[PDB]
């Protein structure tokens, strides 16, 4: 079953903190970051061990 | 004894070759593959006896805390050995003794 | 170093470790790779000194497969750096370099703390796993805390 | 030579307490702390 | 008399060790070999005293 | 281990060091740790290369010098430790040694006094070392 | 220490042979209790076997997946518990 | 008495010794006096009480 989790991470674009939601689909190995504010979306691959800090880390490197 | 890969060195996994109808051992990080010598792939022993004879060494006779016996060695017929019950730590383990000749190091019992 | 899986319960019977200042347990194979020895065949050559016995190998089987997808040093170190969850936004260019301190120092500091000596920690780690499985294989009693 | 008797055993034991007394593990431990351990801690 | 009864009890305990190590010992119901062995020795020694 | 043991019995290595050979587990452990609890024992000669074997290394000559206080060209307790007649063992090394309870038990004997206490038979091992 | 005290009908209670029959029917026996070893072979030909040990067994008997599950029963525990193949 | 030490009860015995004297049988009476091995075993049982 998918996991819809709220986090305390700051969006890299709109800068609103505590407004990034992480949807981790392990059945297809696809993780999804969403803002609740500006609502920018970012997709990245996840394994079985990943957690909201794993894809949010991949989002920091995808920008820089 | 499990086998990996002589190049990549990754643990090779058994996989069937459907077209030639033969068992292979395939890698998972590269394309190396080789023929299987053994049709057996996995064994699970429920009533096991492995490990009882596992603890055998060359300096066990230098341990002065071990008791000594008179039993005749089958090989060299020496009158000097150390003995010990099974080193298997199961609860149902027998109490039968193993004797070790200090010359040829063979392990026998009193049955 | 905890061995999960109960008797015929726990499915994959893998082994994860606990490191100082890291949140949730990390599988053993990952930390072996994270120290500079990724080769599986080399990993098993550091732990079990008896290729003949199947049992001292069947129990390490699930540990390999649950840490298979981490196939090199860099992505291994990165994962450890994310586990700590300190200062969200550390990044890979540096989150590796923060985890390399948690591996060099703190983790087994009694062996050494100077650089370029990671061969001693990798060899020692294999010894621990070896001792762990001997007790789980009922080939050695658990230690007596009152000795 | 000859065999060690019971009285001879007490001669050995007497030599122990003559040199070390009963509280030497307290005194030697503290002495090592003043001579060396304080310096190393600094 | 006292010394004899204790001496003979030590011999019976030797026999029990011999039997258990040569697979000639009766197993008590509900008990492993080592439990049965330990049980028989205890009964012998308390009856000896 | 024999070489290392002889270095402790002479004084080259500090007498409080532990030298522990675990033969079964194929491990050799040495401890110079602070805080180990230890006790002294008489050393028994165990090498089958001398007539000394089976007897105490300490003799009345050492006992003679102890009461005098000097050697015949301070001589106290620690003089015995660095001359190989007494060594210290801690709990870990104690696991690997075989200790006789009194000097009289080092040698076999030739009673029936109904008042005095019975000494154990010790008939499970044929010969003790 | 959970325990049941199971009294038996009078006619059965004074005949030890009938009581043993009751014993074996109450006692839980799983397949795991009587199994000594399990094996997994690659036996690609369904009508034959690479195993020389089971050659005369399967050849005379016979007169899907290539993977074979081969499990061995312990003769002693099967004999004591009075179970047939 | 359990094998506190590896396969033995006290360092004055050889390993794998299951005889009466090895595992805590006190043969002497209090009148006769206890031997040193017996003494410690008696102090173990007494402590537990
Ligand atoms: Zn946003
Ligand atoms: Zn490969
Ligand atoms: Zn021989």
């Amino acid at each position: 079953i998918k996991q819809k989790l709220e986090t305390q991470f700051t969006c890299l674009f709109c800068n609103h903190d505590n407004s990034v939601v992480c949807t981790l689909d392990k059945k297809n190995s696809i993780g999804l970051l969403e803002c609740k504010k500006c609502n920018l979306s970012f997709q990245a691959p996840i394994n079985s061990l990943s957690q909201p800090i794993d894809i949010y880390s991949d989002w920091i490197d995808a920008c820089e | 004894s499990f086998r990996f890969c002589l190049e990549c060195n990754n643990m090779l996994y058994p996989k069937e070759d459907k077209e030639n109808q033969r068992l292979l051992y395939s890698c998972r990080n590269c394309d190396y593959t080789e023929l299987a010598e053994d049709p057996k792939v996995y064994r699970h022993e429920l009533i096991t006896n492995i490990g009882e004879t596992a603890g055998i060494v060359d300096d066990i006779g230098q341990d002065p805390t071990l008791p000594r016996s008179d039993k005749e060695c089958p090989e060299c017929h020496s009158r000097d050995c150390v003995f010990f019950q099974s080193q298997q730590r199961r609860k149902d383990t027998n109490m039968t003794l193993f004797y070790v000749c200090l010359n040829c190091k063979k392990t026998f019992r009193d049955e | 170093i905890k061995l999960y899986g109960r008797e015929d319960k726990g499915t994959g019977r893998t082994i994860k470790a606990t490191l100082p200042y890291v949140k949730q347990d990390i599988p053993i194979v990952i930390v072996f790779r994270a120290l500079g020895v990724v080769p599986d065949g080399e990993i098993l050559q550091h732990i079990c000194y008896d290729e003949n016995d199947w049992q001292m190998l069947e129990m390490l089987k699930p540990c390999i497969e649950e840490g298979f997808v981490i196939q090199d040093k860099e992505v291994a170190l990165d994962f450890i750096g994310r586990r700590g969850s300190a200062a969200l936004g550390i990044r890979r260019e540096k989150r590796i370099q923060y985890a390399k301190d948690i591996l060099q120092k703190e983790l087994l500091p009694h062996i050494t703390q100077e650089e370029g000596f990671e061969t001693r920690k990798t060899f020692f780690l294999g010894y621990m796993v070896n001792r762990l499985l001997l007790c789980a294989l009922e080939r050695k009693d658990q230690d007596d805390r009152d000795h | 030579d000859d065999t060690i008797t019971t009285e001879d055993c007490w001669t050995v034991i007497s030599a122990f307490f003559e040199e070390k007394g009963l509280v030497s593990q307290q005194l030697d431990s503290f002495d090592e702390f003043m001579e060396t351990s304080i310096q190393d801690l600094v | 008399e006292i010394t004899h009864a204790i001496s003979s009890a030590k011999e019976q305990v030797q026999e029990i060790i011999y039997k258990a190590q040569h697979n000639e010992l009766e197993l008590k119901p509900g008990m492993t070999l080592r439990e049965s062995f330990e049980g028989e020795v205890s009964r012998t020694l308390n009856d000896a005293r | 281990v024999s070489t290392m043991r002889d270095l402790r019995r002479s004084g080259a290595i500090s007498p409080e060091v532990s030298i522990i050979r675990d033969i079964r587990e194929r491990e050799f452990k040495i401890f110079t740790d602070v805080g180990r609890v230890y006790r002294p024992l008489f050393i028994v000669e165990d090498d089958e290369s001398k007539d000394n074997k089976g007897e105490l290394r300490i003799t009345k000559e050492h006992i003679r010098k102890i009461q005098q206080g000097y050697d015949d060209d301070v001589y106290g307790w620690s003089s015995l430790v660095t001359s190989g007649v007494i060594e210290y063992v801690d709990g870990e090394e104690e696991e690997t040694i075989m200790i006789a309870m009194t000097p009289e038990d080092l040698q076999t004997r030739s009673l029936n006094d109904t008042a005095k206490r019975i000494k154990p038979e010790m008939s499970t091992s044929s010969h003790h070392t | 220490t959970p325990a049941l005290t199971v009294y038996l009908d009078r006619e059965i209670a004074l005949d030890i042979e009938k009581a043993k029959v009751i014993q074996s029917s109450i006692e839980y026996t799983t397949l795991k209790n009587v199994t000594s070893a399990t094996e997994i072979y690659y036996d690609p030909d369904p009508t034959s076997t690479v195993i020389e040990e089971d050659f005369d067994t399967v050849e005379a008997y016979f007169s899907q997946s290539p993977w074979l599950l081969r499990l061995e029963l312990d003769r002693a525990r099967m004999l004591d518990k009075q179970l047939t193949m | 008495i359990a094998f506190g030490f590896a396969d033995r009860s006290l360092p004055h015995f050889t390993k794998d010794d299951f005889s009466p004297e090895s595992k805590g049988f006190v043969e002497n009476s209090y009148l006769r006096g206890l031997t040193p091995q017996e003494f410690f075993f008696h102090a173990m049982a007494g402590r537990e009480g």
